[PDB]
């Protein structure tokens, strides 16, 4: 019920959790879809970082926020730790 | 199931894939020689779609695989007055 | 009454065989057409109407090919108009008649 | 082997065509390329092949009778290929299937 | 299929998809009333099997799809409305087009059953969305899309 | 047939078509979810042909028609909801049939959809308008009725 | 085109035939050997039903004519107290 | 879109007229109905006298007054004058 457009350097995953789940099974999806150990998986929420204990429910996620049409949005980085990496997409004008 | 798409940018865009086969064409190209039978990738890349139009499309998948059947309030599809032309020539693409 | 029909019309495309021509056997063969158009339209249920009609067809018109598709020849090529259009509407009906006389035409 | 081959190939050329089928061949006598590869087969080698295919079909068959065991997947393949040329017919899809294989 | 592709055109403009879906297209006062009736359901299949403009507007505006939508008695005929319905969504009627007023076919329902039929019927697409919201900001897409998409535009 | 005569019985009182009618009827996790998906508009119609209880009523209440009605999934897959409701229609159901909750159909549809496509099923009868005039005023009906009105007042 | 619904009182309740025809032994009791194909009385003899009741039962066949295919909010039939079950036992002799 | 229970003594005619219309469609109804002609029978409402020139509309005849679950009775008098002696129906059991 609660959206999330994980984002890497340019790596975009569209999930899809529940109203108040844990960020352990999130970050076990994202592993399971990356085939990588969770170590080096740490999760953003507009550069404040998260560890492994909280949830969606008081982390912000509101559903009325996190609404597919405009899915909200984390960041990951990886560590052979790093910091954002995320990069805008593009703008062409009209 | 995930499957990934590749933008004209090479942003990777995993998608979990019935939210991704309601675009026709996603359908066909995952069909036929591009089945890649392994579950290991299963990526098709478009080479003339931007990426900040394969995040409209992938957020539409997920919006219309939502709101397929609540006919109760249908909330309106935000599409900006810049996104508005290249998303139109997208959707007409993947006969999404 | 379709084994029935089918008795009597291979005993009479037998009978038809044996005292006339290819040009004389077809004007017959489509008058009994034309006459069991009719005679299983006032007797017979509408659902029997295309059967009886294809099996006195592959009775009398189908099981005489041999006798039609080598008559042929000399039907087209001699521009015999009323016997043609009468072998054309006869073999049409029959699942491999025309496919000879379309190559005869063309020959 | 050339059914076999042809029609997935026929099928994986549809979805190939995708956008044709849609956005042209159905606004615009036309056949979509998954009916057209099909149209191409049931009147270019299987109607030229009646007399062969079908006169070679009963002779197995009559083999298989007799008390020999012919291909049982060429046979029921060949066969299956008359009704399965004219899936996209709408009216009768087993119409070239009795008039080809079971009249004879 | 010849006369279809002569493509008439009622004083109205209805084309002769619009008046085999009409309830107010005329029958004489003789037998015609025993056997002929409109909307009918076979009458619109053909047309539609013979390649009918799925998509013709009028001079008003209306659709194809508008005229039958706006039937006043749905359940005494259920099926012949429900078969016009699928047949016109199935040959690509835009259930979401717009007449001169910009009434989409289920602002155009003044009726439950029908509006709701329609709703059935109506696969959302982020392709209609996109050209609405092309079309409602006046975003020139003269030339700059395919040729295909600006009747499509059009049709919003 | 055998089966149905055999007339099972869950223990929520879901008779042989009440589980093929609902949405809840779990379905293991292996390929059966592939194929076997509930309701099924087939297999409601092969049980209705071999003599089904059509209005058989759960110890909850539920009718084969108030069970569907209650589908969540009304639009993608209509198809399967209205081949469905027909097919329990023009069989044997009563549309107007009340659970044990005073709940007739059309309130307990939770679906502007399924709401509508079954009043366009419902023929009313002046002997179900006087059913439910009888059982909302208490009449005492025993005795004074035919024994099969009895039931009918029990079923409004 | 106007079958004479007589009662058990002898009120001969004349009503326009296709509004009786909705219920199905008035249907029945016009078909066979009760035609009478010459439209002069066409006479249904009611004798077990009460008139206070067959009144009831045509208002109901003009309010099902009127609001068939309607469904638009059609107004409660109005049935007191006291004549149902009466008309309860007549809509049941008398179907639909 | 009006509906009348024209009254003779027992005979009940079941009668829809349009929401505009005058009192002699209904005699030319009733004529085409219990074979009488119009020159002999007067309609009536409420015991009291109606004319052949007043519509319907403004005589009482309302749509929502004569709705077609509760129509408005009409007298009738037939010349053999005769005062109006309609016979109300039958009257119902007490609640049990």
């Amino acid at each position: 019920d609660v959206f999330l457009m994980i984002r890497r350097h340019k790596t975009t995953i569209f999930t899809d959790a529940k109203e108040s789940s844990t960020v352990f099974e999130l970050k076990r999806i994202v592993e399971g879809i990356l085939k990588r150990p969770p170590d080096e998986q740490r999760l953003y929420k507009d550069d404040q970082l998260l560890d492994d204990g909280k949830t969606l429910g008081e982390c912000g996620f509101t559903s009325q926020t996190a609404r597919p049409q405009a899915p909200a949005t984390v960041g990951l980085a990886f560590r052979a730790f790093e910091a954002l990496c995320i990069e805008p997409f593009s703008s062409p004008p009209e | 199931m995930y499957v990934k798409l590749i933008s004209s940018d090479g942003h990777e865009f995993i998608v979990k894939r019935e939210h991704a086969l309601t675009s026709g064409t996603i359908k066909a190209m995952l069909s036929g020689p591009g089945q890649f039978a392994e579950n290991e990738t299963n990526e098709v890349n478009f080479r003339e779609i931007p990426s900040h139009v394969l995040s409209k499309v992938c957020m539409y998948f997920t919006y219309k695989v939502r709101y397929t059947n609540s006919s109760t309030e249908i909330p309106e599809f935000p599409i900006a007055p810049e996104i508005a032309l290249e998303l139109l020539m997208a959707a007409n693409f993947l006969d999404c | 009454f379709l084994t029935e029909t089918g008795e009597y019309y291979k005993q009479e495309a037998s009978n038809l065989l044996q005292e006339s021509n290819c040009s004389q056997y077809m004007e017959k063969v489509l008058g009994r057409l034309k006459d069991e158009e009719i005679r299983c339209r006032k007797y017979l249920h509408p659902s029997s109407y295309t059967k009886v009609i294809h099996e006195c067809q592959q009775r009398m018109v189908a099981d005489h090919l041999q006798f039609l598709h080598a008559e042929c020849h000399n039907i087209i090529r001699q521009e015999k108009k009323n016997d043609m259009a009468n072998m054309y509407v006869l073999l049409r009906a029959v699942s491999t008649g025309l496919p000879h006389m379309i190559q005869e035409l063309q020959n | 082997r050339y059914w076999e081959e042809y029609s997935k190939g026929a099928d994986y050329m549809d979805c190939l065509y995708r956008y044709l089928n849609t956005q042209f061949i159905k606004k615009n006598p036309l056949m979509e390329i998954g009916e057209l590869a099909l149209d191409m087969w049931r009147k270019l080698m299987v109607e030229p092949l009646q007399a062969i295919l079908i006169r070679m079909l009963l002779r197995e068959i009559k083999n298989d009778r007799g008390g020999e065991d012919p291909n049982q997947k060429v046979i029921h393949g060949v066969i299956n290929s008359f009704v399965h040329v004219e899936q996209y017919k709408k009216k009768f899809p087993l119409k070239f299937y009795q008039e080809i294989f079971e009249s004879p | 299929y010849n006369l279809i592709h002569l493509d008439p055109r009622t004083r109205e403009g209805f084309t002769l998809l619009h008046l085999a879906v009409n309830s107010n297209t005329p029958v004489d006062d003789f037998h015609t009333n025993d056997v002929c009736s409109f909307p009918n359901a076979l009458v619109t299949k053909l047309l539609l099997d013979c390649g009918a403009e799925v998509n013709a507007v009028d001079n008003e505006g209306n659709s194809a799809l508008h005229i039958i939508v706006q039937y006043n008695r749905p359940i005494s005929d259920f099926l012949t409305l429900h078969s016009i319905i699928i047949s016109l969504v199935e040959a690509g009627a835009h259930t979401d087009m717009t007449n001169k007023q910009n009434k989409t076919p289920l602002d155009k329902s003044t009726t439950g059953v029908s509006e709701i039929l329609l709703k059935t019927q109506m696969k959302m697409s982020l392709k209609c969305l996109a050209a609405r919201a092309v079309r409602a900001n006046d975003i020139n897409y003269q030339d700059q899309i395919p040729r295909t998409l600006e009747e499509f535009v059009g049709f919003h």
